[PDB]
């Protein structure tokens, strides 16, 4: 069964650093493109960044370009998202999404409301106390 | 002129009592070789096109008709060469009539190719393709008319000796309709290139120009551009640089036009190559 | 100008002229 | 929201699926093999029929 | 509250996995090594059904193995006489985006549906002899992906709204509703006794449902991508599923786990249709690489290759008597393949 | 030949001629697929093109331009997931993708949707008629100055107006700069892949002008021309 386990999150001071880890099982990690999708409170799912099978092509959205780093380890089947210089608006539930078909470049509906091939996600809240 | 000098010369006398043939043979040899190669390539192309049902299309139907016209022209030229070289026999006139008819059909089928392309680019917008049937009437029916009338004129005006010898301006009954196909189609070619360039200008980069050059080259044999090189030339003696260059150009290019078209539009066609590769793969796997 | 038809007419005229010249040369051989 | 109801329904479905009389995989594989062997002679695709009885001449 | 429910569900899934591992003493490949291999199967085309204006999306065989119904995305539903290649019927469709078609076991009704979300059922034995829209079924909020007749009065239809429904023809209402899939349901397969049916969705899972009751019985998650086709085994105790992961999987209703996996390194394209012959020894699967592969159900090897379609194979069917195999494709041509001795 | 077989052959011939007439009708008509987000003005465009003419699942609108019939199909009651049914539109004449130019926050979602449509395996041979809808709203938002595109897209800071731009004579330079930035953002994705097998036609639509359908007609013509140019290998 396809399942993704996310770790990393919680309260983080603004301007700090954080790391999100995704563990994949039940499928060949090396044959699918990986995406990160965040859902802010009061808003819908939005695409953040994506990395291909071999990591040759890496893309980010406009809001996080130059700030987040996405990497993958095929041997460990682990997806890493290093976020630095966080903002209060960046608080959201983060999920990892998999391409519906292998050897496919277009992630057609990885941002769907009830997309099956995604993990439970983790809360990332950027607040100052 | 002819061997009727006997009458006048003998009557008057009793009352008072190699380079040219070498050039002709060289031209005959070169155009025979070119037309034989073109005929072989075009019959191979016809067999290939008729083999695969995927290739069956209106464009390929027009291409098949053009190839058949070229093959018939080559066969008629060979038959005329056999009959005339090495006398008002009926078969002798029939061979020349068939040669002229097949030449006219080849020219008008080149014109039909040009007209079909122009209609596809300008006139065939969101419409049916029934006009192909009309093109068939244009392909064979129209050349058969003005030639046959000419034959009737040739049967009613002089009817002396073989018809391969000019007997005034009656040959223009056949030449003038052909020359128009030489001119008008050429104009269409230019127009196509223009809009082709526009298409490139609408898609973009210097490489576009390069593509246009290629888009010109493969377009040249189909439209018969080389004719316009020597279309406007009056009668000339069998000697001189102009006549020799004109013959060595026209005969060679006309002989090799069918070969070039068969290579470009059938042998080098992407769909035909893909079909050949698929058929070869299926045959190898099955065997 | 159609090259094929022009060449055919020129060759027919050349054949007729060659026949006439051959007859003239055969006759002038006996006459001269 | 309906997340709690959906989770409860999923748990109930998993409980229903857990209480089933499962059997050994070897027995199922043997049954499939026996079924394939028994009807092997009745499969025209597996054993081609002569063209005389074939309606696709 | 949600966390406790999720933990309980995870514990139940782990218990089910442990039970499946415990009951999996041996695999099919281990004990099928002693059977004679089928060998290189060769088939030839006997008929070529042409006349569709656009791509063929689905087809279904009748119980007589002579009349076959095919649907094209140009708005046409053609019923052909397979033996004599004649077109028995040509029904125009109000919606031109039909994705599936079904032939009634009695042959008096033909059903179709698609992006219009309406199941249109047409008669073939009218008093005047002209076909017309007998009934229209509405209620699905997603595209109609598959439909199959159980009798002349009830029809099972799967839609893209992750829902299946048993409809009554006489009343035109959903008699039964089957829910539980998270992804769009792509196909369904009726059991020989028609009491149960299996449905595959885009969530890499297949579910077994009781027609008379209406709850899911068994769930399978062997595949890693969307399941595009599913077909019941002839004995009714197993089924096969094809997915976009270029791998077919055989699941047993008793073992409750995958038994055999069919895949190859040279195959990387998706799987569109799957069907078993009468014996169940051969599994025919259509692929996106313009050819169909026939695999040995026990040996899991490429027994045969059928390469006679210009475009991707969209549908495949096997007659009840198993005399020939019909394969549709997007190249508007329906090829009938048969073997020769 | 048997009498029953002869009758079957006769009815088959009748069905064949009916199918020939149906094919003649079908070839003349051109099928188009309408796509866009909820905020996009798809409904207004459909209503205008219906009134001017020059549960449900899918909606069909038939309009005639220069004696050419076009059937535009709009997605009705369907789920958010669309990776499966979109394959049904692999042979449509064109895809009219309408984008709300005044939605900055959801502009990235529109870009991702356009990229997915362009890079789809079964949609590689289908051209897209891109409509940047709601130009007046975008102009008003730019003139207001409360919201800046630089926050959503930092690269807009270094962006410059193309030399080939042809703005309206009475148009604010910032408005045309922003609209051409959006157009170039779409065109970069469009030219990122395709290898010339299909093309994109960006247009600026006000959701009320009557010329839009005409534009589509023109675009269709171009596609047809290019299709023929792809048959002769001239491109």
């Amino acid at each position: 069964q396809v399942q993704l386990q996310e770790s990393g999150g919680g309260l983080v001071q603004p301007g700090g650093s954080l790391r999100l880890s995704c563990a994949a099982s039940g499928f060949t990690f090396s044959n699918y493109k990986m995406n990160w999708v965040r859902q802010a409170p009061g808003k819908g799912l939005e695409w953040v960044s994506d990395i291909s099978q071999s990591g040759a092509s890496i893309s980010y959205t406009g809001s996080v370009k130059g700030r987040f780093t996405i990497s993958r380890d095929n041997a460990k089947n682990t997806l890493y998202l290093q976020m630095n210089s966080l903002k209060p608006e960046d608080t959201a539930v983060y999920y990892c999404a998999r391409c519906p078909a292998p050897f496919t470049r277009d992630c057609f509906d990885v941002t769907s409301t009830t997309y099956a091939y995604r993990g439970q996600g983790t809360q990332v809240t950027v607040s100052s106390h | 002129v002819m061997t009727k000098e006997e009458q006048i010369f003998l009557l008057h006398r009793a009352q008072a009592q190699t380079r040219e043939r070498e050039v002709f043979d060289r031209l005959g040899m070169i155009y025979t070789v070119g037309y034989s190669v073109s005929l072989a390539s075009l019959t191979v192309a016809v067999l290939i096109l008729a083999y695969f049902r995927r290739l069956h299309c209106t464009r390929n139907y027009i291409h098949m008709h053009l190839f058949l016209s070229f093959m018939l022209r080559a066969v008629s030229i060979f038959v005329k060469d056999a009959v005339l070289y090495s006398a008002g026999y009926a078969g002798c006139r029939v061979a020349v009539t068939f040669f002229l008819y097949f030449l006219a059909t080849n020219y008008y089928w080149i014109l039909v190719e040009g007209l079909y392309l122009h209609s596809l680019i300008f006139m065939a917008f969101f419409s049916e393709k029934k006009y192909l049937w009309g093109f068939t009437v244009f392909g064979w029916g129209l050349p058969a008319v003005f030639v046959a009338v000419w034959v009737s004129v040739r049967a009613t005006l002089a009817n002396t000796g073989c018809w391969d010898l000019s007997s005034g301006n009656k040959k223009w009954i056949i030449q003038v309709p052909i020359l128009a196909s030489i001119v008008l189609n050429f104009i269409l070619f230019i127009n196509i290139v223009r809009v082709l360039a526009t298409k490139l200008r609408e898609t973009n980069t210097r490489q576009q120009y390069r593509k246009l050059l290629k888009s010109t080259l493969v377009l040249m044999p189909l439209f018969g551009v080389h004719y316009i090189v020597f279309m406007a030339t009056p009668y000339t003696e069998v000697s001189g640089t102009l006549w020799q260059v004109q013959m060595h150009y026209e005969m060679l290019f006309n002989s090799f036009q069918g070969f070039f078209v068969a290579i470009i539009y059938c042998f080098c066609n992407g769909e035909v190559q893909a079909e050949i590769k698929k058929s070869w793969s299926r045959w190898t796997l099955a065997l | 100008r159609v090259a094929e038809i022009q060449l055919m007419h020129q060759r027919a005229k050349w054949i007729q002229d060659a026949r006439r010249r051959a007859f003239l040369h055969k006759l002038i051989a006996e006459i001269h | 929201t309906a997340s709690i109801a959906q989770a409860r329904k999923l748990v109930e479905q998993l409980k229903m699926e857990a209480n089933i009389d499962r059997i050994k995989v070897s027995k199922a594989a043997a049954d499939l093999m026996a079924y394939c062997e028994a009807h092997a002679k009745e499969d025209p695709l597996l054993t081609p029929v002569p063209a005389s009885e074939n309606p696709f001449r | 509250e949600l966390d406790q429910l999720r933990q309980e569900a995870e514990q139940l899934k782990n218990q089910i996995r442990d039970a499946r591992k415990a009951c999996a003493d041996a695999t099919l490949s281990q004990i099928t090594n002693n059977i004679d291999p089928v060998g290189r199967i060769q088939m030839r085309t006997r008929r070529t059904l042409r006349g569709h204006l656009a791509k063929i999306y689905a087809m279904h065989w009748g119980t007589d193995s002579r009349l076959l119904v095919s649907a094209s995305q140009d708005g046409k539903l053609i019923i052909w006489d397979s033996y004599t290649t004649n077109k028995v019927h040509a029904i125009p469709l109000r919606s031109s985006w039909v994705m599936t078609c079904a032939y009634a076991p009695s042959g008096n009704y033909v059903a179709c549906g698609g992006l219009d979300n309406i199941c249109s059922i047409y008669n073939l034995k009218t008093r005047e002899g002209n076909v017309r829209v007998s009934r229209e079924l509405a209620g699905h909020t997603g595209y109609l992906s598959c439909c199959r007749f159980l009798d002349d009065n009830q029809i099972v239809t799967s839609s893209g709204d992750t829902t299946c429904a048993l409809w009554d023809i006489e009343t035109g209402q959903q008699t039964t509703t089957f829910t539980g899939h998270t992804g769009d349901v792509m196909s369904l397969s009726l059991a020989p006794d028609t009491r149960l049916f299996v449905s595959g969705a885009c969530d890499a899972s297949a579910k077994l449902w009781d027609v008379r009751e209406g709850m899911c019985r068994q769930t399978f998650t062997g595949h890693e991508s969307d399941i595009n086709a599913i077909c019941f085994f002839p004995n009714g105790n197993a089924f096969a599923t094809g997915s976009d992961d270029a791998t077919c999987r055989l699941f047993d209703l008793r073992a409750d786990q995958e038994l055999m996996t069919y895949s190859h390194d040279n195959i990387i394209c998706g799987i569109t249709s799957v069907s078993f012959s009468k014996s169940g020894r051969l599994l025919l699967a259509g692929y996106d690489d313009f050819n169909c592969n026939v695999w040995d159900a026990l040996k899991a090897d490429r027994a045969g290759v059928l390469a006679g379609h210009d475009n991707r194979v969209s549908c495949l069917g096997v007659t009840d008597d198993g005399m020939a195999v019909a394969t549709g494709s997007w190249d508007s041509f329906l090829k009938i393949w048969n073997g020769s001795s | 030949l048997s009498a029953e077989d002869k009758a079957a052959v006769e009815r088959s011939k009748m069905i064949e001629k009916q199918l020939q007439k149906d094919k003649q009708v079908y070839r003349a008509t051109h099928r188009l697929l309408l796509l866009g987000a909820d905020n996009s003005g798809k409904s207004t465009i459909v209503k205008q093109m219906r009134i001017y003419h020059v549960t449900s699942g899918i909606f069909e609108t038939k309009f005639q331009v220069d004696k050419v019939n076009f059937h535009m199909f709009d997605v009705g009651a369907q789920r958010d997931e669309r990776r499966k049914w979109i394959q049904c539109f692999n042979d449509v004449t064109a895809i009219i993708f309408v984008v709300d130019s005044s939605d900055y926050n959801r502009l990235q979602e529109a870009l991702n949707d356009f990229k997915s449509i362009w890079n789809n395996r079964w949609l590689r041979t289908i051209s897209v008629i891109l409509f940047l809808n709601k130009q007046d709203l975008l102009a008003e938002k730019v003139l207001a100055g409360k919201s800046k595109i630089e926050d959503y897209f930092p690269e807009f800071a270094r962006y410059t107006t193309p030399e080939d731009a042809t703005p309206e004579p009475g148009e604010d330079p910032r408005v045309t700069r922003a609209k051409y930035f959006i157009r170039d953002e779409f065109l970069r994705i469009s030219t990122a892949s395709g290898d010339g097998r299909h093309y994109c036609y960006p247009h600026f639509t006000c959701s009320v002008d009557t010329e839009n359908a005409r534009r589509i007609f023109n675009d269709c013509r171009d596609i047809i021309q290019r299709m023929h140019l792809r048959q002769y290998e001239l491109l």
